[PDB]
């Protein structure tokens, strides 16, 4: 219960907003969608589960 | 004791105030044997934070909002660097000492009652600097008034601006863009870069180095329908080929060298250029006003008026004043709604074009040889 103690809200509220930004040319690489396939097994039995 | 009515008020004592005892904190410079010394600063950050001195009736938010609404908005300007510099030349055989301090704009909010002030909240907004110089010889005794200040004072002219708190146009049906000139400034010193007092023999300088390219164009339309910031910007790009609207990389600097027997006061403002986007049809039907930032304006007071009396004055109604030359450049523009069909072949004598429903349209053409058609 002492992890966020060092944060000072007032100072943050006193920060001026960013107006002019000097951009880095290559800051985005690409997006790789994740495709997944779910298997399905058949476990025959005689003792009810 | 004021002569106004009861209630609250917003007061602007003006620019050119120096606080008390904060004289030599920034340090000084010593020059000798005909050398030249230039000091200066850039009001950017860590030095552009206003100082609030409120009273229970008037808190910080109240003061900030009330002053920003009527007078110059300093919160936005706190991020755009502005630089100033004083230069001074020492004599052939002597020593010179020159020290720098900051000048602040002083705003007051007051609560008058029975022609007597019963409250006063003060805001000090850093604006520019002031350099005090003296030629000396070893062992000389300097008046204490030269270094130390016991009370705040206005080196510039005092002021008490306040505001109580509550022809035939022979054109054709179509669009037009009118450039009305350059050097437009809002009233009440709302677009003031700052004021500099140059003592005799020195040379002040105010520079906008464009260290940050941002700008604050102003837009005002009589009908949000069919008109908008994007629409007017596109129309201007079509007309005047304006590429950058809220950006700029052009610097403007003003330098004044005061004579050897007087003091000068130079005021620097930000300027604007006015573009009117009319929609004349048969009788103006619509109008828009675009104020594109220009490269500033400089006024030179030869000297402050002799101290006679601080005559109270009220703020002028919100508006604009033009200081540059008067002009009216009119440029037609293609209405984007209408379609334009381009003819891939040059037109010779005795040509025919097949109209290809009831809406107006455009056709673009060029002749093969100069002549009357």
């Amino acid at each position: 219960d002492s992890s966020l103690d060092n944060v000072n809200i007032g100072v943050i509220d006193n920060i001026p907003e960013i107006i002019d930004v000097n951009p880095y040319k290559e800051n985005c690489d690409k997006f790789s969608p994740v495709q997944k396939i779910t298997s399905t097994r058949e476990i025959n039995t005689n003792i009810p589960w | 004791t004021i002569d106004l009515a009861d209630g609250n008020y917003v007061v602007s004592r003006g620019d050119g105030w120096i606080l008390s005892r904060q004289n030599q904190i920034l340090g000084g410079s010593v020059i000798s044997n005909g050398s030249t010394g230039i000091v200066g600063d850039l009001r950017v950050n860590d030095n552009a934070i206003p100082y609030y001195y409120p009273t229970p009736s008037f808190n910080e938010e109240y003061i900030k909002n009330n002053i920003q609404t009527v007078f110059a908005n300093f919160t936005e300007a706190n991020q755009i660097p502005i630089g100033f510099e004083f230069s001074k030349t020492a004599p052939s055989n002597k020593n010179l000492y020159m020290y720098l301090q900051y000048t602040y704009i002083r705003y007051e909010i007051i609560k008058v009652l029975q022609h007597e002030i019963i409250e006063r909240a003060v805001l000090y907004v850093p604006s520019l600097g002031y350099v005090k110089s003296i030629e000396f010889n070893p062992g000389e005794k300097i008046n204490k008034d030269f270094y130390f200040l016991t009370n705040d004072k206005c080196i510039l002219n005092e002021q008490f601006l306040y505001k109580k708190i509550l022809r035939v146009l022979p054109y054709s049906n179509g669009l037009y863009v009118i450039n009305k000139g350059d050097g437009y400034i809002r009233t009440n010193d709302k677009d003031l870069i700052g004021t500099l007092l140059i003592e005799a023999g020195s040379s002040g300088s105010i520079i906008q180095p464009r260290l940050r390219n941002t700008t604050r164009p102003l837009f005002t339309t009589s009908n949000d329908a069919k008109f908008s910031q994007q629409y007017t910007e596109e129309r201007l790009k079509d007309a005047f080929n304006v590429q950058l609207f809220n950006t700029s990389t052009s610097l403007f600097k003003f330098v004044e060298e005061a004579p050897s027997n007087k003091n000068i006061c130079i005021k620097a403002y930000n300027t604007y250029e006015k573009y009117e986007l009319i929609d004349y049809q048969n009788s103006i039907v619509n109008k828009a006003e675009y104020y594109l930032p220009s490269l500033g304006y400089c006024e030179v007071t030869n000297a402050p008026s002799p101290e006679s009396e601080v005559v109270k004055t009220q703020v002028a109604e919100d508006g604009f004043i033009q200081n540059g030359p008067e002009e009216e450049i009119v440029v037609g523009v293609i209405d984007p709604s209408e379609n334009i069909q381009e003819i891939n072949t040059a037109i010779s004598d005795n040509y025919t074009y097949n109209i290809p429903n009831n809406n107006p349209f455009y056709i673009l053409f060029t002749v093969n040889t100069t002549g009357i058609y």
